[PDB]
């Protein structure tokens, strides 16, 4: 198997430059050249150059021609991908992908693909609020309580409730991108309301690029 | 140039799905397919119009007519829901045109209906000088809802923000909806309520002040 294993996710801000790496495993680099592809979220794909391993000429889309440049290394079986002038609208995945001289004219083999976030917002700690159940709830039935994860700029928030033992009910939802650029997120239980006030609902808001280790209690509503 | 396709196409198992691509006169040109689950990399599935790699399953074959090329995946089964694209290479600009993507749906699931909770502000948030209203919807199918707020009774278009659906550990679709307000505003419009319609069917949650 040939394999293209990408660089993780980057996190940059508009006006800046970003590099992503696609290495090829195995046989020799310079054998069969491979490609780039961006796909903006829930869009679809979009193509944006070449490069030749051997002849390292590049070829690119008029979209992004001067802004991109794509380079390659010989020595660690890589290829390049840089984007000049970073805007907000390149919030994508870029993905690498190789065409084999001969069979034929697509990409037999893809990359795993690398998130680039892309806004103006900074890295921020998470706000927590919580959540009260049905204020009455004494002979009711079933109720939701949870936390409210608001405002942070990096999305890997990460919940659990007391240290992991709950786990029945637990729907933890993703996060939305409020239109200053910023995360906010919600987890929420589901339980019987006869225990009410005999365990326990704590839960640990974790922001590890923050280190932000938050707990917030959610009793009933008082 | 400009590959074209319908968004959406729904085939139940068993029945062939033939995701069409239209491009300007699509002569024998090197048409190829990929295919794209939720969350991973397009996957090569057809190539050179009707060729396949190695190890993609034989239901796959592809068709590349006159004015339109078509993929046909017959038997269609319910591992193959995903988004798939067209592609050729344009001469006139030297380019790699992708299709606009097709979301295959495949069905074998009743219609199901939303769970709609809802969480005023907190006593904690107000006491922050914030007011931010919690619509989760969970437990339902067709992946499309359309949601709107209501404000005591009084129509609203302002401060709310709303996640798209997802899958859950269930095959059913689930998506968030927020709401940020003014703390004047919570306490003189006497209840809030999240209006949630999902194919035409609306469900509702209550609650007031304290």
């Amino acid at each position: 198997e040939v394999q293209l294993v990408q660089s993780g996710a980057e996190v940059k801000k508009p006006g800046s430059s970003v590099r992503v790496s696609c290495k090829v495993s195995g046989y020799t680099f310079t054998g069969y050249y491979m490609h780039w592809v961006r796909q903006a979220p829930g869009q679809g794909l979009e193509w944006m150059g070449i490069i030749n391993p051997s002849g390292g000429s590049t070829s690119y889309a008029q979209k992004f021609q001067g802004r991109v440049t794509m380079t390659r290394d010989t020595s660690t079986s890589t290829v390049y991908m840089e984007l000049s002038s970073l805007r907000s609208e390149d919030t994508a995945v870029y993905y690498c992908a190789t065409v084999r001289v001969g069979a034929s004219d697509a990409f037999d083999i893809w990359g795993q693909g690398t998130m680039v976030t892309v806004s103006s917002a900074s890295t921020k700690g998470p706000s927590v609020f919580p959540l009260a159940p049905s204020s009455k709830s004494t002979s009711g039935g079933t109720a939701a309580l949870g936390c409210l994860v608001k405002d942070y700029f990096p999305e890997p928030v990460t919940v659990s409730w007391n240290s992991g033992a709950l786990t029945s009910g637990v729907h933890t939802f993703p996060a939305v991108l409020q239109s200053s650029g910023l995360y906010s997120l919600s987890s929420v239980v589901t339980v019987p309301s006869s225990s009410l006030g005999t365990q326990t609902y704590i839960c640990n808001v974790n922001h590890k690029p923050s280190n932000t280790k938050v707990d917030k209690k959610v009793e009933p509503k008082s | 140039y400009v590959l074209t396709q319908p968004p959406s196409v729904s085939v139940a198992p068993g029945q062939t799905a033939r995701i069409t691509c239209g491009g300007n006169n699509i002569g024998s040109k090197s048409v190829h397919w990929y295919q794209q689950k939720p969350g991973q990399a397009p996957v090569l599935v057809v190539y050179d119009d009707s060729d396949r790699p190695s190890g993609i399953p034989e239901r796959f074959s592809g068709s590349n007519s006159g004015n339109t090329a078509t993929l046909i995946i017959s038997r269609v089964e319910a591992g193959d829901e995903a988004d798939y694209y067209c592609q050729v290479w344009d001469s006139s600009s030297v380019h790699y045109v992708f299709g606009t993507g097709t979301k295959l749906t495949v069905l074998g699931q009743p219609k199901a209906a939303p769970s709609v909770t809802l969480f005023p502000p907190s006593s904690e948030e107000l006491q922050a000088n914030k007011a931010t209203l919690v619509c989760l919807i969970s437990d339902f199918y067709p992946g499309a809802v359309t949601v709107a707020w209501k404000a005591d009774s009084s129509p609203v278009k302002a401060g709310v923000e709303t996640t798209t659906p997802s899958k859950q550990s269930n095959n059913k679709y689930a998506a968030s909806s927020y709401l940020s307000l003014t703390p004047e505003q919570w306490k003189s419009h006497r209840s809030y309520s999240c209006q949630v319609t999902h194919e035409g069917s609306t469900v509702e949650k209550t609650v007031a002040p304290t």
